[PDB]
């Protein structure tokens, strides 16, 4: 519904004064909830192990640049990038 | 020291921070072009002429026995006047990817001022360096015979302690030296143990038995290390050797530029002296027989756009001629992308 | 068309594929583990993304399909009869040919034997057709060969820069109004 947290919240707290029951759940209890359906929350292990990739299983959203080089010595760059680890991305999206 | 603002033509684009211009018989070539070469000119290497401060980025042929170089973007880059040629060593390929090739610009025809480049390349064995950019290669002459000294600069992390999420981070290479054999293209690395951390960036001298690094960025603790170090590289009839010292008078400084503007005398334009210190002193590096002179001179007249940009890039044309570039105004943007400037050293 | 950053952006993900394109992953689904095997397939590139990924010349070169290293000419003299001979792994090859030539040739005859291969490829793609943006393209080029038969060019050919105009104005005219389709400057699905 692309609904906002201010607005959601909103919405949360006035059909709970008037209903009386709480029928939406609050903000918290939608963060937790949302932990579990992105990438870094389940254990995973690949075999044989991945070269050059990480062992971690709690990855996240990684700055996309990958570490690239930036000072005002290298090739100038300022391209603002944000990505997944794509093996976490994967098994978050068959789980 | 008169800066002059110039013009560019249609293919101004093809100029990024990086390039390389090589320098034949009075004559200047653009080199490492921004994207693989596009099918106007297949090679990237350009007439880069300037007259009347407007520049013609001009296609340029191979030979037919040549090998068509991808454009690399920090080169090494050393005028073997020995045939005149030039050689190339290391770079960020246009997928961002080191090269360990070794290139050799030579001019095989000139004709109603056609030149027919030969960019053969030849292959190193032995105690080959790893690929890597922002380095200095430079060559050297002793009793009759001549070496290539390399000393490195930063490179990405080695195939074993690489990860993806750190998968562009770089690393200073170990501060080694390497003397190369043209002839048979053999390599020689040499351990010296009064120069201890990497360094990259820096800007190499010859002269004629000796190599002076001055300046140049240190990735391992971040810092620009002002001791200039003297490499004196001796040629027997059996293995070579090589000796270092530090010597006083050096300056903080990297990605400066460099140039020769009568004999055995250098001017040196700008750099950087912090991650936000824009360098504007010039420097003359005064050779002597064995004995360097530094000093400075009159500090360039720079122009505004120049204080209140923080980056640039450029090469020497040559003929004690800089060419500098700076970055458009991103709140003024109707601009091209790209200013750029020629200031002689006269 | 930024290559170099999109190179730098892109080359941890392709390191991350090529990796996991050889191993099996255990992952506990619903009580017990199961072990999957994976198989990429890069399909969803445009033309444009093609050439410029896989290391090709820009889409008006002399060599036309992606798929198979056919000439735009020698493709009107034989328009069916072609087969996929456009894999990765030969196309690096072809570049290592290029950037070596080995046999010594001159830019006009190297191109003719590495076929329009002048970049390093960078991602793996398959040959494929690009239904999208192949309907849309088959879509203008009948809007522009319904022009050029309002003008009956069939008979006279080599009319102006402006005659053509006057033909698009009568056949969007005629269009808005026997169909009510407005017309459009940018060619939509
Ligand atoms: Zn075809």
């Amino acid at each position: 519904t692309f609904l906002s947290c201010s607005q959601y919240h909103k919405m949360y707290r006035t059909v709970k004064a008037i209903t009386g029951r709480q029928i939406f759940q609050p903000l918290h209890a939608l963060r937790n909830a949302e932990k579990v359906l992105l990438p870094g929350y389940h254990p995973f292990e690949w075999q044989p192990p991945l070269k050059n990739v990480s062992s971690r299983t709690d990855v996240g959203i990684i700055d996309g640049l990958s570490g690239l080089a930036s000072s005002v010595d290298e090739y100038p760059v300022d391209t603002i990038a944000k990505r997944f680890r794509y093996d976490s991305a994967l098994v978050s999206a068959l789980m | 020291m008169s800066l002059q603002m110039v013009t560019v033509g249609h293919n101004i684009a093809l100029i990024q921070p990086g390039f390389s211009l090589m320098n034949f018989d009075g004559q200047v070539f653009f080199f490492g072009q921004k994207g693989w070469p596009k099918r106007s000119c297949p090679t990237g290497v350009f007439h880069f002429d300037i007259k009347q401060n407007h520049l013609k980025l001009k296609p340029a042929i191979f030979s037919k026995d040549s090998c068509y170089l991808p454009p690399l973007r920090y080169p090494a880059t050393c005028s073997y006047k020995g045939k005149h040629q030039y050689i190339i060593h290391g770079g960020k390929t246009p997928n961002n990817e080191l090269s360990d090739k070794i290139y050799i610009m030579s001019v095989a025809c000139k004709n109603n001022k056609k030149v027919t480049f030969r960019c053969t390349e030849k292959d190193l064995v032995g105690d080959v360096p790893e690929p890597r950019y922002g380095h200095s290669i430079d060559v050297v002459y002793s009793r009759g015979k001549s070496m290539g000294v390399l000393f490195g600069g930063r490179s990405y992390m080695p195939s074993t302690q690489r990860t993806t999420e750190k998968w562009n981070s770089v690393a200073d290479c170990l501060p080694h030296v390497f003397l190369i054999d043209f002839e048979f293209g053999c390599a020689t690395s040499y351990i010296l143990p009064e120069l201890q951390d990497g360094l990259s960036f820096h800007v190499s001298i010859a002269r004629n038995d000796t190599v002076y690094i001055l300046g140049g960025h240190s990735l391992a603790s971040n810092i620009r290390p002002a001791n200039l170090y003297r490499i004196r590289v001796d040629l027997p009839l059996g293995t070579p050797a090589v000796n270092c010292t530090v010597l006083p008078g050096g300056i903080s400084v990297s990605s400066a530029i460099l140039t020769q503007t009568n004999n055995d005398e250098f001017v040196i334009v700008g750099g950087y002296q912090l991650e936000n210190q824009k360098r504007m002193v010039c420097s003359l590096v005064s050779l002597g027989d064995n004995t360097i002179e530094i000093s400075e001179m009159e500090t360039p007249d720079w122009t505004s756009d120049i204080k209140h940009s923080k980056i640039w890039f450029g090469s020497n044309m040559g003929n004690g001629t800089i060419f500098l570039g700076i970055p458009g105004d991103n709140k003024q943007a109707m601009s091209e992308a790209f200013y750029f400037y020629t200031l002689r050293c006269s | 068309s930024d290559h170099e950053t999109l190179t730098a952006i892109l080359s941890p993900l392709i390191a991350e594929r090529e990796a996991m394109k050889s191993s099996e992953l255990t992952l506990e689904m619903g009580g017990i583990p199961r072990t999957f095997k994976f198989i990429f397939r890069g399909t969803g590139y445009d033309e444009k993304l093609v050439r410029e990924v896989e290391g090709l010349e820009a889409s008006g070169s002399v060599y036309i399909c992606t798929l198979c290293d056919t000439t735009r000419l020698e493709a009107s003299q034989n328009l069916v009869f072609h087969s996929i001979t456009r894999s990765h792994a030969e196309n690096l090859q072809r570049y290592e040919v290029w950037r070596s030539n080995p046999y010594h040739e001159s830019v006009e005859e190297l191109r003719d034997r590495v076929k329009g291969v002048s970049a390093k490829p960078f991602i793996e793609t398959v040959p494929s057709i690009d239904a999208l943006h192949c309907d849309i393209g088959n879509a203008a080029e009948f809007y522009k060969i319904f022009q050029l038969e309002i003008g009956e060019v069939y008979k006279h050919p080599n009319a102006s820069k402006e005659e053509r105009k006057r033909w698009q104005a009568t056949l969007d005219k005629h269009l808005r109004k026997r169909m009510n389709l407005k017309p459009i400057m940018r060619m939509n699905g």
